[PDB]
DNA sequence: GCATGTGTTCTAATTAGAACGCATG
DNA sequence: GCATGTGTTCTAATTAGAACGCATG
């Protein structure tokens, strides 16, 4: 994905699933404030969404997937969110000739197990990156991110101890975590502020 | 909606079979008369592979557990003209009370077929023919059948093996094969009654037998669990060669790997009804070389 | 010797087989092209009878346990042109340290063959052809071999299956068959080496295997008891279809009665080397109808 | 077997196996001279006797088979005596044409078990007759007889139970009985006295 | 109206495997 | 000059069968 000059960066057309990030994208300056009504589409139950639904919803510049945050709100099996995300992601890919940059990202709030994680990486064709989001005096937030956003896989995040992160999930029993991984998208689209 | 192909332009078929079991697909294709250019089988049961290799003398390339097949593998082994597979139903069939569904346990292996199917799909702008088929049990949660159809973007046709075999076997068939909804018609060499499948000096109590599972209990018919065969005026269960004939497999197809009775029924229990698969693959003769 | 018989005067052969086992006699006779008019088999093993009837579709008249065959039975069922049999060797072979000779245990059953033979013999003044043959192991006490020859008034011919089979089987053969002492010669289709008997993708470690008994341990060769087969780079024991090919039986000849491996080896371990019996019955097709 | 005129009854030619019956037979007048090579031929061990032997030993009018008297006196299995007796017996029967009467008998001194008994009757083609010698004050001596002698299986004997016979054998641990058994014989051959 | 089913499981039968055996080329 | 054998036995692994389960035509 070559860089796009500032004067050709259109606003993002984001498809958000399982979780709404309209507040995050508006904060970082990717989403207009005046109602498009929507430059960002959000769906929560995708069991009955078909390809022609996603196609009808207009081309999407980014497809966001996210597991539910830690808690008992896990209504469905964990893997359901990934298989469904992968299913709709293929619907959203434009024609092979890529007219513009197409980005996707799927975030897990430390919910998938390793058995689930390997299926995730196999289907997303990428090993996940962990966000420490832990200050010296605070280690609260931590999530896993599969994404083709170049910056999200390029630089070095803070390495973590897998046993420690598993221990943080058992002890549990947002911007720095994911929004810090959202900033690199500004380079490719319009910045509103 | 498949473009007719003149015979000279036809080339042998390249098949990717996932969860190949005992290589039913290859058996059907070869019995139809189609030239099998390549048959890549993904199977993890040793005895299953033993049958496929021995019964077909090494024409099947076994790869392995389907979850280790990569996009690169699909591109090297390809292109594929036919992708066929039936995911394990032990966690989907209603016969198991403790089944875990399509998203946990073994049901999730379906998505591997879905995943590799898209890898195998011809890229945009490749008008060349490409067929696929997915099979599984009818006794499945509506939500699972729904989601399966969702991922495959196709609705299944149910075909019960009783129309062409001597057994109850109702199975859904997702796919794009030419004329899957056509009326299922019997052949002159189809063994439609249990008596046609038995050995010499064996009497069939029933005209049709119930759905055959991996366990020997599905041979005991009805609620009274009566034996289906009388021999020399004595009750007896079906024989392995008889189970094979019921399914349409060649007799002695599973006399392999020193397998006993339980093993051979276990492989036949999850197999396909050969005549059913023959009814589904029949229109492929008009798209690939034959000899 | 007997006088040659003009072809037209030849009639089908009427065979009385005692201890028929898996009907090896009938098998070789039919494979030789000889018309079998009547085959009266005395056998008590359920599975043995199952193989005979199923594999030959009821042409064998199974009478029962030999000790209940009466004089009247021999004349009703007769006349007989061929009387053949091999008594159980569990109390005669040297492999059993607790054998009881041929005067106690199961060795007595020899004299039943001697008894029913003299009943079947044509009375004086009947110069019609009549042939008989008796088989048993070589590893018997010299006193037993002596007495057996005494009762049959004939000395045995030892023939080792190794010349025509891929296995060691040395056996004594009493009888009056034409040319039993002739040198045995191999045929085109005789599987002489273990590799010729194995399935696809299996490698033979040896040219010949040691004498096959009822027990699976006789499949492991030599003093080390190593596995005779390699496949997929792993050592393995022989398969039932391979055991059958070793003995010269048709493949899947013992795929009957849901029999497992121990059962099929039990039946094959006590049987005859088909090619050896073919060598013995070969000159019979000059005395009986052929079709 | 019809009766023979007294003046054409030639001296008997007998073959005795496992037991010498010269004393019992001569006592009833069947051998003419102190030396009678033709009258009786005796063999104790037959393991090497062939048909050519019996054929050349001169035609025989009677073939006697007997088991060892009850005692730990025989190394051979009881069935051996019957199988061998039956073997030679077929050697001794003359041609199918019947020139003269041919008789045979086989006695067991309570030595054969029930298994050997059924094999015996099967091979000798008849159920045995029991010869008891009891005067009330004694019921000790008895034997079983298979024979084609018409009078040996026509007269009525002192029918006694099997358990009673088993008891007699356990208690034991011929002149009167075997002679009564043999008397019908001298109605067919020369009476020497 | 009630029998049906590409199975798991727990237990009771049941099988496989090795120890045993020694006269003889 | 040791290896071999138409098998029995006794045990340690296995295998077979029945209880379990219930939404659904
Ligand atoms: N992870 C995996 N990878 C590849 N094959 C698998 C697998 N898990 C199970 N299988 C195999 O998939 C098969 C599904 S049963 C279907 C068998 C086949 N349709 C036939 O006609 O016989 C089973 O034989 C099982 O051994
Ligand atoms: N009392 C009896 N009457 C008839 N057959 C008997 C018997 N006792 C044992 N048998 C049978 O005799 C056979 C001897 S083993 C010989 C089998 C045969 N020669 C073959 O080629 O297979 C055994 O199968 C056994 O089942």
């Amino acid at each position: 994905f070559e860089t796009v000059p500032v004067w050709r960066r259109q606003p993002v057309r984001v498809l958000s699933l399982f979780e709404d990030i309209k507040k995050e994208l508006t904060s970082l300056g990717f989403l207009e404030s005046g109602s498009d009504p929507g430059q960002l589409k959000h769906v929560v139950d995708v069991t009955d969404t078909v390809r022609k639904d996603v196609e009808e919803w207009g081309p999407f510049d980014l497809v966001y997937g996210a597991t539910p945050p830690l808690g008992h709100t896990c209504d469905r099996p964990p893997s359901w969110y990934l298989f469904q995300f992968h299913r709709l992601l293929q619907y959203a890919r434009p024609k092979p000739g890529s007219p513009r940059p197409f980005f996707w990202m799927f975030v897990d709030n430390l919910v998938l197990n390793k058995e689930d994680l390997d299926v995730a990486s196999r289907f997303l064709e990428m090993e996940p990156v962990t966000i420490p989001d832990v200050h010296g005096g605070s280690l609260q937030n931590a999530v896993r991110v599969w994404s083709n956003i170049p910056a999200i896989r390029s630089r070095h995040w803070a390495l973590v101890s897998e046993e420690e992160l598993s221990l943080l999930a058992q002890n549990k029993q947002p911007t720095k975590l994911v929004k810090n991984c959202f900033l690199p998208l500004r380079e490719y689209f319009k910045y509103f502020s | 909606l498949y473009p007719a192909i003149p015979a000279a332009r036809r080339r042998p078929i390249r098949v990717l079979s996932l969860f190949d079991g005992i290589a039913t697909g290859y058996l059907v294709l070869k019995e139809l008369g189609i030239k099998v250019g390549k048959y890549v089988a993904s199977e993890v049961c040793e005895e299953s592979i033993a049958v496929g290799t021995v019964k077909h003398e090494g024409n099947i390339k076994y790869v392995n557990d389907v979850r280790n097949i990569t996009k690169k593998n699909i591109e090297e082994w390809g292109p594929f003209d036919l992708v066929i597979g039936g995911s394990p139903c032990n966690d989907l069939s209603n016969v198991n009370p403790a089944r875990k569904g399509l998203y946990e346990g073994t049901g999730r292996l379906f998505f591997e077929f879905y995943h590799l199917l898209n890898y195998s799909r011809p890229k945009e702008g490749d008008d060349r023919p490409f067929f696929w088929m997915f099979e599984n049990v009818v006794a499945m949660k509506v939500g699972d059948k729904r989601d399966i159809s969702r991922f495959l973007e196709c609705n299944p046709v149910m075909i019960d093996a009783i129309k062409v075999s001597a057994a109850h076997r109702a199975r859904y068939f997702w796919g794009n094969l030419p004329g899957m909804n056509r009326p299922v018609i019997a052949s002159k060499n189809d063994k439609l009654e249990l008596q046609d499948c038995l050995e010499y000096n064996r009497i069939a109590k029933l005209k049709k037998v119930q759905t055959i599972t991996t366990k020997s209990a599905s041979i005991k018919q009805g609620k009274n669990q009566l034996f289906p065969v009388v021999m020399n005026g004595k009750e007896d269960v079906l024989w392995c060669t008889e189970l094979e004939r019921i399914f349409g497999f060649p007799v002695h197809y599973t006399d392999v790997s020193n397998m006993g009775r339980g093993a051979r029924q276990k492989l036949l229990g999850r197999s396909w009804s050969v005549p059913v698969i023959r009814h589904l693959f029949a229109p492929l003769k008009d798209y690939f070389a034959c000899e």
